[PDB]
Order: structure tokens, then C-alpha cells, then sequence
């Protein structure tokens, strides 16, 4: 489908090699989500355990 | 700034000076949620927990946008006596939220 | 031959459509892969540009005389690309290209031009 030549092979070459790097940023991105997620649920149990005390 | 327990409570809430409500049952209190979304209340309701846990049902009814009227579920003065459920209300938050259960 | 005769000996305004360049292409193909002659690029003879340029070339205006010879060839894609060698290697002899997309046409778009691959 796509024209078949040298160079559009190393576009794609590229375009693999892009992608694969996204996979690794993108789970580096969802790693540092993360580590802040359990940084405010335990801010959400002590909010829930002074709101049921007041 | 509606908070919907019991009107008796709700009367206390005026002794706060805030508007609050009770349904005692969960449509009428989704109506009256309903037109507070549609006319303000400043947008920040609290339902009690044994009446509503999750209103979001009038979010998607009304006002899918901007997340503007931030619903939450409350400790009923009938219910405040035991502590709910934190721990386990916390479990069940990771298994709704992020898919795996996990112990910490 | 008829073209230049009509416009730069009788001052006529001709244009020359001339259908479907591809099939000339693989005819000239046929005869160039008889002679063992050896090829460019996807089995079409190495001459393959020089007659492609004696057929296009044959256009324009010349000083003095107010003939014209307009030419307007339909070529045909064959896999719908531009680095085949007929579509490439007409857009190497001659000066513009219209290419018509079949993205355009499926929405139902006559003429199916789009303006942003083709130049002049
Ligand atoms: N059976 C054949 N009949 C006619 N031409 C041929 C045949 N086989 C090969 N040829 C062509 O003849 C050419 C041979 O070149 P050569 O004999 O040196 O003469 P010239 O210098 O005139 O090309 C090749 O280009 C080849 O394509």
C-alpha cells in the first residue's frame, strides 16, 4: 500500500523506534501519576477520619 | 451549598448559615439536587451516606460539564456513632478507581 | 506532428489531450524488455525518459508565430502513488501536475481535486 522504497522503510524505522520510546514515557508519566495517587489517598483517609471526628 | 441528612439537621445547617435540605428517600432527593443544580446553590452538595452514596446519576442528568456541583457522600448523625467504613470505603476507592485491589 | 503542423503553421490555439500515458508506457515496456535492454527502476526501459521528454516536450509557445500547443495528459497511477516511474517520471519532464485523490471522490467530490500535492 504504501510506496515501497529505501527510504520510506527508514521512516517507518523511525516511526517504530518513536513509538517505542512513547511506551516507555508514557509509562514513566503513568509511574509518577501514580506515586502522587498514593500520595493523596492517605491524605483522603486522614480528611475523612478528622471530618468524621469534627 | 446543600447538604440533605434530615431537614432537622438541615436546620442546624441554617444554624450554620448554610442551605440544606432532607428527602428521606432517594428521588426526591435527586429532584430537589436536581433544581439546586439547575438554580445554584453556590454548586457543593453533601447526601448522606444511607440515602445516597453516589448522586453522580444527577450530574449526567443535568450538568455533564464542568463538574461544577461536587457531590459527596456524608456521615448521617444517626450513623456518625460507628466510624462508617474508612478503611475498607478506602479499599473499595482503589478497586472502583484504578482497576487493581491492593492492601498498603 | 499534426499538433505543431495546426498550430505553428496555420496559428491555431491547439490542445493536446492525450489519453492514458501509462498504457504507451507499458507498450514502449513490451518492446524494451523484447531487446534485453536493461532497466531503471521496476522493469521499464532506461529510455524510457528521453521519449517521455520527446512526446512532452513538444509544447508551448514560439517567438513570432501565435501558434500554442496546450498539453493535458491523463496519466493513470497504477499503484496511486507518485514514486511509480510513469507518474514520476512525467512529473520530472514536464511543468505542473493535478492529482486527483480518491479521499475526495469517496465523499462524492467532482472535480476530485486536492489542491495541496499538485503544483503548476
Ligand atoms: N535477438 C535480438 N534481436 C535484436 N536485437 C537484439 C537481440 N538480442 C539483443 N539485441 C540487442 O542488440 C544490442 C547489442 O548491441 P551490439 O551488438 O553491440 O550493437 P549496437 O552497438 O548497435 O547496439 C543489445 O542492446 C541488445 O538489446
Amino acid at each position: 500500500q504504501v510506496s515501497p522504497t529505501r527510504m520510506n522503510l527508514l521512516q517507518r524505522r523511525g516511526q517504530l523506534r518513536l513509538a517505542q520510546k512513547g511506551v516507555d514515557l508514557l509509562k514513566k508519566k503513568r509511574d509518577a501519576l501514580v506515586a502522587e495517587f498514593f500520595g493523596l489517598v492517605r491524605e483522603a483517609m486522614e480528611a475523612r477520619k478528622a471530618l468524621d471526628q469534627a | 451549598m446543600a447538604v440533605i441528612a434530615d431537614p432537622e439537621t438541615a436546620q442546624g445547617f441554617r444554624l450554620a448559615g448554610l442551605e440544606g435540605y432532607g428527602a428521606s428517600s432517594a428521588e426526591e432527593a435527586q429532584s430537589l439536587l436536581e433544581t439546586l443544580v439547575e438554580r445554584g446553590g453556590y454548586a457543593l452538595v453533601a447526601v448522606d451516606e444511607a440515602l445516597l452514596p453516589d448522586p453522580e446519576r444527577a450530574v449526567e442528568r443535568l450538568m455533564r460539564g464542568r463538574d461544577l456541583p461536587v457531590l459527596l457522600p456524608i456521615a448521617g448523625l444517626k450513623e456518625a456513632f460507628q466510624g462508617h467504613d474508612v478503611e475498607g470505603y478506602m479499599r473499595e476507592l482503589v478497586r472502583k478507581t484504578i482497576g487493581f485491589d491492593i492492601k498498603l | 506532428t499534426v499538433a505543431e503542423y495546426l498550430a505553428f503553421e496555420h496559428d491555431y490555439h491547439v490542445l493536446v489531450i492525450l489519453t492514458d500515458m501509462t498504457n504507451y508506457c507499458e507498450a514502449l515496456r513490451e518492446i524494451g524488455a523484447a531487446r534485453e535492454e536493461i532497466p531503471g527502476r521496476r522493469g521499464y526501459p532506461g529510455y524510457m525518459y528521453t521519449d517521455l521528454a520527446t512526446i512532452y516536450e513538444r509544447a508551448g509557445v514560439v517567438e513570432g508565430k501565435k501558434g500554442s500547443v496546450t498539453q493535458i495528459p491523463i496519466l493513470s497511477m497504477p499503484d496511486d502513488d507518485r514514486t511509480h516511474p510513469i507518474p514520476d517520471l512525467t512529473g520530472y519532464i514536464t511543468e505542473g501536475q493535478i492529482q486527483l485523490s480518491r479521499e475526495l471522490h469517496r465523499k462524492g467530490i467532482y472535480p476530485p481535486i486536492d489542491p495541496l500535492p499538485s503544483l503548476s
